[PDB]
């Protein structure tokens, strides 16, 4: 019915740049938020970084805020992350979440600075 | 318990001053691991957003929830259903304030009853509770179950993410501890993890707030 | 305590070795062996050292990788050549008191492992 696939997971040494990607498939993205989660391994899962429904607004953690820079346009139905800035704390990996009637999680890929 | 089960479950509680009840029926199927609910606020307006009341609504019973085979023996709450059990829960949520409640769990008559008392204490203005910021979705989630001789009950933990408007999610951590009413065999199991997968959608038929529930529970 | 460490992102053709050691006294008695998981794949079977000493390779890998369980050390160090983009997958110690086949009882946290 409804699936999430992100992409775009690269290890990078510090102070570089990463884009990550997350598309959306058998749903509209424009009608709903979306999100960023982290977890490390063998760590608690936290969220990062994500953006409101409405795209007014976006909302970050304490650390990453202003890091992340993240970005939607409805037409590609796919969203945008921006690493910019980057520290050995981003080793922890990622995960793409949107919950349309029943929660969704999507595989998401793993990146770490190293 | 077995076999589909009809359910009634109302409550009261205070937050800041506001008094506010909710009355709800519902059944639930535990062969099948389904629960289906409506909820229904008697007052005019609850002050608090929904979603952080109907965790405490869902999570406050148990018995409902299906348990894999292996751990069917191992439940403690479906043991202590004949005579009923007490749940005393704090919430402290990511500062937003905390929630202080306790609630009682019987089979009375032929049909299972739950109430509970609610007490809402270090809120402020701007907050995300009081700003009515959070949306009308929901997360799955996992509670831990451990044992406690010297207490002779059960203890839960966990963490709830709750959603805002502008994305923010709160992490809130869930603590409960039950005490069983019954002086029964109590099975306590020394560990294992629920998943609770919970869906929220309204019923445009009536202008009344619907908060048409959906839980499907799973020991392992 | 099983601690993995030694593992990083790298290019492809690269030889990189992760440690595992049991804080547990003695490793000799536990058979050791290593899994892999891909990012949204089933886990799979990298390597096992047992108490005889043999030492089994999954047919995808067999002669590329090494186990080796220093005496000197008891340590046991998976060392990998010719790394490929096929090896992603997340790497995990575990470990068995059973010199016979089985489920392994201890694990280890893992560490994440990339090519180019």
């Amino acid at each position: 019915q409804v699936q999430l696939v992100e992409n775009g997971g690269a290890c990078v040494k510090p102070g570089g740049s990463l884009r990550l990607s997350c598309a959306a498939s058998g749903f509209p993205v424009n009608r709903y938020s979306m999100r960023w989660y982290r977890q490390a391994p063998g760590k608690e899962r936290e969220w990062v970084a994500g953006m409101s429904s409405a795209g007014d607004r976006s909302s970050y953690e304490d650390s990453v805020k202003g890091r992340f820079t993240i970005s939607r346009d409805d037409a590609r139905n796919t969203v945008y992350l921006q690493m910019n800035s980057l520290k050995p704390e981003d080793t922890a990996v990622y995960y793409c979440n949107v919950n349309v009637g029943f929660e969704y999680w999507g595989q998401g890929t793993q990146v770490m600075v190293s | 318990f077995t076999g589909v089960v009809p359910i009634l479950v109302e409550l009261d509680g205070d937050v800041n001053g506001h008094k506010f009840s909710v009355r709800g029926e519902g059944e639930g199927d535990a062969t099948n691991g389904k629960l289906t609910l409506k909820f229904i606020c008697t007052t005019g307006k609850l002050p608090v957003p929904w979603p952080t009341l109907v965790t405490t609504l869902t999570y406050g019973v148990q018995c409902f929830s299906r348990y894999p085979d292996h751990m069917k023996r191992h439940d403690f709450f479906k043991s202590a259903m004949p005579e009923g059990y007490v749940q005393e829960r704090t919430i402290s949520f990511k500062d937003d304030g905390t929630y202080k409640t306790r609630a009682e769990v019987k089979f009375e008559g032929d049909t299972l009853v739950n109430r509970i008392e609610l007490k809402g204490i270090d809120f402020k203005e701007d907050g995300n509770i009081l700003g009515h910021k959070l949306e009308y979705n929901f997360n799955s989630h996992n509670v831990y179950i451990t044992a406690d001789k010297q207490k002779n009950g059960i203890k839960a933990n966990f963490k709830i993410r709750h959603n805002v408007e502008d994305g923010s999610v709160q992490l809130a951590d869930h603590y409960q501890q039950n005490t069983p009413i019954g002086d029964g065999p109590v099975l306590l199991p020394d560990n294992h993890y629920l998943s609770t997968q919970s869906v929220l959608s309204k019923d445009p038929n009536e202008k009344r707030d619907h908060m048409v529930l959906l839980e499907f529970v799973t020991a392992a | 305590q099983l601690v993995e460490n030694g593992g990083g992102c790298v290019k492809a053709g690269g030889s990189l070795r992760l440690s595992c050691a049991a804080s547990q006294g003695t490793l000799s008695n536990l058979v050791t062996g290593w899994f892999r998981r891909a990012p949204g794949k089933e886990r799979e079977f990298v390597a096992n050292i047992g108490r005889d000493g043999l030492t089994v390779y999954s047919n995808s890998v067999k002669g590329r990788f090494t186990i080796s369980r220093d005496r000197a050390k008891n340590t046991v160090y998976l060392q990998m050549d010719s790394l490929k983009p096929e090896d992603t997958a997340v790497y995990y110690c575990a470990g068995r008191l059973s010199r016979f086949p089985g489920e392994y009882d201890y694990w280890s946290k893992g560490t994440p492992v990339m090519v180019s």
